[PDB]
């Protein structure tokens, strides 16, 4: 009866956005990024990601509820460096990451190939 | 400088009681000089130890050596005052409990101090003139480097 | 009547122990579960050679307030009370919290569970009742995962 | 029946010279069946 | 019973303004001994009310820890000598009460 639609748990209906940014009081040069519709394969890699950049304090990430499909990530930067660059830079860096490993897989397989 | 005890120790027992737990050896070690019987609990995998190996201890209330304090947090950022990173094993707790032989109405002659590194703790025996130092409730820091 | 049980209450026990050991994204990952947290990852127990956190302090960060409890492990050896290391227990018995920090011992159901004079009986009649509220949760949260 | 208790709730207590309480074990009789009022009366039995 | 005779234990646990009008000013020291006296009647009554020794009793406040709270609230070092003179704590538990 209340099952949830399949194709819920990861597309966007109209009445939400895909990223939320909130600035945490509680420390100085804090924010809460707020991912929606996703899960632990992308949380695992920002926070693997971010926690290798030397001048970050915290990096974390938690689901509030495996149902709900949203994630909340905390960065904590050092008073020189915002945590939303902070941020891009680590996106930025994982998808040369990526695209690098596409490249040597697609050069791997084409060696194999005779 | 900071520095609220100084002394070298030897290690006799790695473990008289047992290997009560896998990662965590009770040292009982006793000093050359002011003759201080010194208990302590310390990692093993990450800090090998065995029999008759020679250290000289350090407490200090803070690793800066300019007299600053802390205040407790960390920042690995905050490499720029150059800490008292020449030790190779440093681990960071509170004193809790200070016992003595103290009477009614004579003043203590030998001061017991027990330190809480988040569980692992030490016992340091010895006369009061060597421990004045501490205080209870006080955050303080143990030294560790191994002797030739 | 409230009590921490089944996996929380074993695995309490387990990362009470002297013999654990946190590398820094766990400890990171730890702290994100809880509420109550103020914010600000506090020393490491172990700074060089690389940064260990224990579980102990991560539960001290847990228990809010200033507690002040003592209370004995169910494991207790009767002859530590009489001998000597009577305040060092190598077992690890003899559980105290001063000033809201966990100092020693493991934890079971003689201190988080249903028992006169426990931890959480304690938090209850000091701090309140939604501190208390809080307290629960964020064991449970971060303690399972 | 005729047994010293063990328990420190059948057990003679008093105050010693000293003040401290001492466990003292003295000879106690449990009965089937109830006939209070002249258990309580005869002899050697103790009304308190 | 709060002995004084000895003096120089009081000296070490007080101050020395507090150990000079305590060894002095006899009504302070009748007052202890009252408070004393009102002590071993109580001490009587417990006896009579509680036999078997059970020292176990359920109370509204746990006093111990009350006092725990405070020491490790205010950093009160036991080492060091206080400055609380015994008939500020005799008014004052009797006020409480």
């Amino acid at each position: 009866m209340n099952a949830p639609p399949a194709f819920e748990s990861f597309l966007l209906f109209e009445g939400e956005k895909k990223i939320t940014i909130n600035k945490d009081t509680k420390v100085p040069n804090a924010c809460l990024f707020t991912i929606n519709k996703e899960d632990h394969t992308l949380g695992n890699i920002i926070k693997s990601q971010l926690l290798k950049d030397p001048q970050v304090l915290f990096a974390g990430y938690k689901v509030p509820h495996p149902l709900e499909h949203k994630i909340i990530i905390r960065v904590q930067t050092t008073p020189d460096y915002s945590p939303q660059e902070a941020f891009t830079n680590a996106i930025t860096d994982l998808i040369s990451e990526l695209s690098l490993l596409e490249e040597r897989f697609r050069v791997a397989i084409k060696d194999k190939q005779e | 400088a900071g520095i609220l005890f100084e002394d070298i120790f030897d290690v006799k027992d790695i473990d008289p009681e047992g290997k009560k737990f896998d990662r965590v050896s009770r040292l009982h070690c006793e000093s050359e000089s002011f003759k201080m019987d010194l208990i302590l609990d310390v990692n093993i995998q990450i800090y090998p130890v065995d029999l008759g190996d020679k250290f000289r201890l350090v407490i200090a209330s803070t690793l800066y050596e300019d007299g600053t304090l802390d205040d407790g947090e960390y920042n690995p950022t905050d490499d720029r005052p150059s800490r008292a990173d020449q030790f190779e094993y440093v681990m960071y707790g509170k004193v809790y409990r200070i016992e003595g032989d103290e009477t009614s109405t004579e003043a203590a002659t030998r001061l017991s101090a027990y330190v809480s590194y988040g569980g692992l703790l030490m016992r340091l025996q010895g006369d009061a003139n060597n421990l004045h130092g501490f205080e209870v409730d006080s955050r303080v820091y143990l030294l560790m480097k191994k002797l030739a | 009547v409230m009590g921490i049980v089944q996996d929380t209450l074993t695995a309490v026990r387990k990362f009470t122990k002297r013999d654990v050991f946190l590398e820094r994204g766990e400890v990171m990952n730890l702290l994100m579960f809880l509420s109550t947290w103020d914010g600000k990852v506090p020393q490491p127990a172990i700074l060089k050679p690389r940064p260990l956190w224990t579980g102990k302090q991560i539960f001290s960060l847990i228990i809010p307030g200033h507690i002040n409890c003592i209370r004995t492990h169910s494991t207790h050896p009767d002859d530590e009370d009489s001998g000597p290391y009577k305040h060092i227990s190598p077992g690890d018995t003899k559980v105290v919290v001063e000033n809201g920090e966990l100092i020693m011992g493991i934890l079971c159901k003689k201190s988080l569970g249903t028992s006169a004079g426990s931890l959480v009986h304690i938090s209850y009649l000091e701090m309140g009742h939604d501190i208390t509220r809080l307290f629960y949760s964020n064991i449970q949260t971060v303690i399972n995962n | 029946y005729m047994h010293l208790p063990q328990t420190d709730n059948k057990k003679k207590i008093i105050i010693t010279e000293d003040g401290e309480f001492k466990a003292l074990q003295e000879w106690i009789l449990e009965t089937d069946g109830v006939s209070l009022m002249r258990v309580l009366s005869e002899k050697d039995v103790d009304p308190v | 019973r709060f002995d004084y005779t000895n003096e120089r234990a009081l000296r070490r646990t007080l101050q020395e303004d507090l150990v000079k009008d305590v060894l002095s000013n006899a009504h302070i020291q009748n007052e202890l001994e009252r408070e004393f006296e009102r002590m071993r009647e109580d001490r009587e009554v417990l006896r009579v009310i509680f036999p078997t020794g059970d020292s176990k009793v359920v109370l509204p406040c746990n006093l111990l820890r009350m006092i725990w709270n405070a020491q490790k609230i205010f950093h009160i070092n036991p080492r060091l000598p206080s400055d609380l003179h015994p008939i500020k704590v005799v008014e004052g538990v009797k006020e409480l009460s």
